């Protein structure tokens, strides 16, 4: 107890202030797209909780953005030249096209993805089994949802893969995936 | 005091088998190590430009003039003419560390601590030693002076039921374990086992081990080590190639590592000092005054290693400065001449460290050769064995 | 290794960067190969590089051990760093003990050392450089255009001068 | 907040229906899944096409303990329930 | 010397007039431009088999005629 004063019987974690602006309000946690204007839980609540879609909207843009995303650098003045090119000296109307290209190419993507989580946890069924040696020929639905919602460092998951195969235990999962900060350097990036 | 009270007949007989020049008297409980400061002169604590100047500028000029004699037949001289330089120019820097280790302990040169500490810093370097992490360790050292399980920083002797629990543990002794242990306390490699405290600093590179408020200090003192293996130990390799290596580095090197190990082992190890644990009989005054040995040199030796032998007159008076240490002494043997105790260069000395004093048992509170211990306790499990036939 | 009563000990919180043990690791094998290559050969580039690039990663995975001050930040960021310029250097120009007579195969490609620092700063940064975030390039007076205080925008503008301009905000 | 569990609990009826080829009145609001046509390996598909339709993401040990197409709707409830807080 | 030295994004060698004479005539000199205001400044690589390898060395060739025929002989 390095405390001197006040010691309660869990530590102290400091906390700093975040690094990124949170995931919108409409987006999944996955790879597929969002319904592109308007939410499908937006149809199940009263019409007067609803302002929670126009307020995150003037939260993401316009009032709590973190001080750490208005760092000038000596990288994001030459991205300032990549946007600007992008916003300004290209017509919509190819923007949009390119914009119906990426999301039909991401709904594939996701497409592939949920059939790999689904094959993923017929192979750790498979090898649970070899692992406790009898009966238990189960997975985790914990762990398919955790998987398809990219909550998974490859440790963890490789972790996982040898206590299943050594000592079956279905239900004991890694902790889980901390968020990553966003990276700074000085006045380079 | 493991020998303690008996005819004074027996213990010179013994100092005679053990080549001891004395065996101390008896030491009652109840005293503490900073009492007989007390009676040192006023005048033995003063300062002086010469004598220190001398101190530092001596073995620098027997290093000098070792890697001149070298320099000037860099490699085309036989074996032993570089053995001559390596020894010469390994004592010199023996002395230059010493002075180091004063002024680690701030007694060098009080008036100024910023420059003694930056000259600590640049005379530790070249050894790849940390100045921090050294005073942490002999300050460590002087609290648990021969104490049992907690003088680590020390000489601290291998015991016999440990070593009973490491047959059991690697199933004979055929593992890795005891192998390495016999071929380290057995052979002259023991007057190298320095090095192995040298890799016990750097624990383990880790700031988990010391106090926050002095992270920035700690890493600073293990820069100007790194820092060295990382500037000078290429550029010498790039203008000399290995062999140019294993010449002007490498062989002072061990030569220090040797003087290092020699002086520490002779001066806290011997057969009538026990090593108890505390709360099992230990004592500040006892095991630091009465445990101790101090070992002769011949004065070029003592001028050279500026007084590296005289243990005890600092170990009294923690700020005594170097260039009184013997004078002290003199002082010393006027007081408790019985009790101390006292040694020299003798190679039948280190021979009897080498094959007789190799492993402590805490029954008769001495130290036993190894492999009659090794034996006797393959014995003792033969017994413990026909206690477990049934 | 394993232990059986908790399979889950690495992703436990003990204080210290997760890429610690990589650092030292790869420091001690720049060292190794450095003095390897460079006696085997003769060259005194090698031996130097191996050394400097070993001593460094050597300091920042020993101030990688206590990730909570600021120290354990400074230290991710020199290992970034300097894991950085080994692969510019190998990438880009080259190792000297590399050339031959040719000057298509002489040329500069990536081969492991550079690939191994690669991976090193990738992990770094995908694990935590986020520390000292309050040094950057100065604010503009493009910046405090809309800021809601006056004396901070006096300032700006003094400072990348022009005091002199009226305010008729 | 204040959530429609009437709507939620219509359109789970639906997607399960859609999903394993039962006719809608069958499924029961208690009817559990291995009863329904439904294994270990198809009712996390059915767990995925309902965050597809709600658009939601489930929390994991509530998704453990889903036996009754009751208890699935009240998860995705409760879920669309704290959205905005 | 190349053995205590750095690699350093290497750059053109220099060469007077007779380096590069000599290196003609020993039939190691691969291909040569001319550049220049005026006519008169080469860049001369050499070829494999060469001391030193393939490598870049600039030369100002002072105005002297029987240069072409000492070129042409040696491929
Ligand atoms: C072949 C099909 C292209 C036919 C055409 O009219 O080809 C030329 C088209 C230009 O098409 C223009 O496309 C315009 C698209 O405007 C729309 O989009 C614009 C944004 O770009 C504005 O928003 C505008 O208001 C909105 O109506 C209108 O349709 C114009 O009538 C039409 O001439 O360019 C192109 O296909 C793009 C050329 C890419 C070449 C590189
Ligand atoms: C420990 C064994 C030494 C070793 O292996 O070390 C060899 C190298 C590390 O050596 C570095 O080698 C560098 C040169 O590497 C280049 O040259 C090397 C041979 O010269 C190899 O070809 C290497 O792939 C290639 O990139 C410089 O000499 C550095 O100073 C020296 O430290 O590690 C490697 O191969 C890279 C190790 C990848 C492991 C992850
Ligand atoms: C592939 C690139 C490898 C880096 C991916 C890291 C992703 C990650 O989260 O890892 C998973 C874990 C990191 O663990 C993360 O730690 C974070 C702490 O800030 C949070 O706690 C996250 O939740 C936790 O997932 O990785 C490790 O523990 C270390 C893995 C080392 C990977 C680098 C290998 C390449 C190094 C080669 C050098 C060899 C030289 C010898
Ligand atoms: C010079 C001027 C000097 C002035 C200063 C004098 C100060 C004297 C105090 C210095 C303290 C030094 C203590 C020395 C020390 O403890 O060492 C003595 C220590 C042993 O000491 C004890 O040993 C035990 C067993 O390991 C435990 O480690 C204890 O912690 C350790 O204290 O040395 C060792 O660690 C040796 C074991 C390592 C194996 C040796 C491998 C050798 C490698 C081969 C060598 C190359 C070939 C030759
Ligand atoms: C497979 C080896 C273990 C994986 C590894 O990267 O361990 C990396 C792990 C990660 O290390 C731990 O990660 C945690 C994740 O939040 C926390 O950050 C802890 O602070 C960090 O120590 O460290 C160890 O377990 C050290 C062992 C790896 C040593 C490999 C030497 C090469
Ligand atoms: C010369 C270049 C020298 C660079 C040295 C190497 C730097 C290594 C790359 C830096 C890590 C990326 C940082 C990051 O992702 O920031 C977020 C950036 C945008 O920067 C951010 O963009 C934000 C505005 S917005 O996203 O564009 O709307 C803004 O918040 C922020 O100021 C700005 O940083 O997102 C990107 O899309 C970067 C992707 C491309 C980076 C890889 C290319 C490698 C070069
Ligand atoms: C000129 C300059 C030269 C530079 C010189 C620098 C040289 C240094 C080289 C160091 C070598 C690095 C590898 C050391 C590996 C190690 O010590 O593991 C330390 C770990 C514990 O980590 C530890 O475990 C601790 C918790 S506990 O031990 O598990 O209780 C925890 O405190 C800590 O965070 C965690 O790390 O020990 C393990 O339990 C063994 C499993 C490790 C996985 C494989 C590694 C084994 C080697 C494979 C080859
Ligand atoms: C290569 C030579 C010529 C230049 C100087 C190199 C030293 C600065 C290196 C070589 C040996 C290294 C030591 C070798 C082993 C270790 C243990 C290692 O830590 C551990 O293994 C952690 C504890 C554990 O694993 O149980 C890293 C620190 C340390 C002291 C290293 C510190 C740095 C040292 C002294």
């Amino acid at each position: 107890t390095s405390a001197p004063f006040i010691s309660p019987m869990t530590p102290y974690v400091p906390e700093e202030e975040p690094t990124r602006t949170p995931p919108s309000i409409k987006d999944t946690g996955t790879l597929r797209p969002a319904s592109e204007w308007y939410p499908q839980w937006m149809q199940y609540r009263r019409r007067e909780d609803n302002y929670v879609f126009w307020q995150d909207k003037f939260m993401r843009c316009s009032t709590d953005i973190p001080w750490a995303e208005k760092r000038w650098t000596l990288f994001s003045t030459v991205w300032y030249l990549v946007q600007q090119l992008r916003f300004v000296g290209t017509p919509p109307a190819l923007r949009y096209v390119a914009f119906l290209g990426w999301r039909a190419l991401m709904f594939q993507v996701y497409a592939a993805h949920k059939a790999l989580v689904l094959w993923q946890c017929k192979l750790d069924a498979g090898l649970a089994r070899i692992g406790s040696g009898g009966a238990t020929a189960t997975f985790s639905k914990t762990m398919a949802l955790r998987r398809l919602h990219w909550r998974n460092s490859p440790l963890a998951e490789a972790l996982y893969a040898l206590n299943l195969y050594k000592t079956g235990r279905v239900h004991l999962l890694p902790p889980v995936a901390k968020p990553i900060p966003r990276p700074t350097f000085f006045w380079l990036f | 005091t493991s020998l303690d009270g008996l005819p004074e007949t027996q213990k010179y007989v013994y100092a005679d088998e053990w080549g001891f020049s004395r065996v101390g008297a008896d030491f009652p409980p109840g005293s503490h190590p900073s009492l007989f400061s007390q009676l040192l002169p006023q005048a033995l604590f003063a300062f002086d430009a010469r004598a220190a100047v001398a101190a530092v500028a001596v073995p620098l000029a027997a290093m000098a003039a070792g890697y001149g004699w070298l320099w000037y037949m860099h490699s085309i001289a036989p074996v032993w003419q570089q053995a001559l330089c390596a020894a010469l120019i390994g004592t010199g820097y023996a002395g230059l560390f010493k002075v180091a280790h004063e002024c680690a302990m701030m007694r060098f040169i009080p008036q100024m601590p910023g420059l003694q500490a930056a000259l600590g810093t640049l005379l530790m370097a070249p050894a790849l030693y940390s100045l921090p992490s050294w005073r942490l360790h002999h300050l460590h050292h002087l609290l648990h002076t021969n104490m049992l399980w907690q003088d680590v920083w020390g000489w601290h002797p291998l015991t016999k039921v440990e070593l009973a629990d490491e047959m059991v543990r690697s199933g004979g002794s055929g593992g890795a374990a005891m192998a390495a242990a016999r071929l380290v306390l057995t052979t002259p490699i023991k007057l190298f086992a320095s090095v192995g405290h040298w890799l016990r600093s750097w624990d383990g590179l880790d700031l988990r081990h010391f106090h926050p408020a002095s992270y920035v200090e700690v890493l600073s003192g293990w820069a100007a080590p790194l820092a060295f293996a990382g500037l000078v130990l290429p550029a010498v390799v790039s203008a000399g190639g290995l062999s140019g290596f294993v010449s002007c580095y490498l062989a002072p090197w061990l030569v220090f590592h040797f003087w290092l190990s020699v002086l520490s082992l002779t001066a806290h190890t011997a057969p009538h000092i026990p090593w108890r644990a505390e709360g099992d009989g230990w004592d500040a005054g006892r095991a630091a005054v009465a445990g101790t040995v101090t070992l002769r040199l011949p004065r070029p030796l003592e001028v050279l290693l500026n007084n590296a032998n005289y243990m005890l007159p600092q170990a009294v008076a923690p700020g005594l400065p170097m260039w009184s240490a013997p004078a002290a002494y003199a002082v010393l043997a006027a007081r408790l001449g019985p009790y101390l105790t006292e040694a020299s260069m003798s190679l039948k000395l280190l021979t009897n460290h080498v094959t007789r004093w190799q492993i402590y048992d805490e029954e008769a509170h001495t130290y036993r050769p190894m492999e009659e211990v090794v034996d006797e306790i393959e014995a003792d499990l033969q017994q413990l064995a026909a206690a477990a036939q049934q | 290794w394993w232990r059986e009563d908790d399979p889950y000990w690495p992703l436990r919180d003990w204080g210290d960067h997760p890429m610690r043990w990589w650092t030292l690791a790869f420091a001690a094998i720049m060292a190794a190969g450095g003095l390897a290559t460079s006696v085997a050969t003769g060259y005194v580039e090698p031996v130097q590089a191996g050394l400097g690039a070993g001593a460094l990663l050597a300091l920042a995975g020993a101030a990688m051990s206590d990730a909570r001050c600021v120290p354990g930040a400074l230290g991710v960021k020199l290992a970034w760093a300097v894991c950085a310029l080994i692969v510019l250097k190998e990438v880009s120009v080259g190792w000297q003990h590399k050339r031959k007579r040719r000057l298509a195969a002489s040329a500069p490609r990536l081969e492991l050392t550079g690939l191994a620092a690669a991976a090193l700063c990738a992990g770094y940064m995908l694990t935590d450089m986020s520390g000292m975030g309050e040094v950057a390039l100065p604010p503009n007076p493009g910046a405090v255009f809309k800021s809601p205080d006056v004396a901070y925008r006096a300032s700006v503008w003094q400072k990348w001068g022009y005091g002199q301009v009226q305010m008729r905000v | 907040a204040a959530v429609d569990k009437a709507k939620v609990l219509e359109d789970v009826r639906s997607i399960i229906s859609t999903q394993l080829g039962t006719e809608l009145e069958k499924v029961a609001p208690e009817a559990k899944f291995v009863d329904l046509g439904a294994d270990s390996l198809d009712t996390v598909e059915i767990m995925m096409a309902l965050e597809e339709k709600f658009e939601i993401a489930l929390e994991e040990e509530g998704a453990e303990k889903i036996a009754t197409v009751q208890d699935a709707a009240d998860m995705i409830a409760a879920q669309i329930a704290a959205k905005g807080n | 010397s190349v053995k205590t030295a750095w690699r350093t994004q290497e750059v053109l060698r220099e060469l007077s007039y007779t380096q590069l004479w000599a290196l003609v005539g020993e039939g190691h000199v691969a291909r040569v431009r001319f550049y220049g205001p005026e006519k008169n400044k080469v860049m001369a690589t050499t070829r494999a088999s060469a001391p030193g390898g393939e490598r870049l060395c600039k030369v100002v060739l002072p105005p002297d005629p029987e240069l072409l025929d000492h070129l042409v002989s040696n491929g």
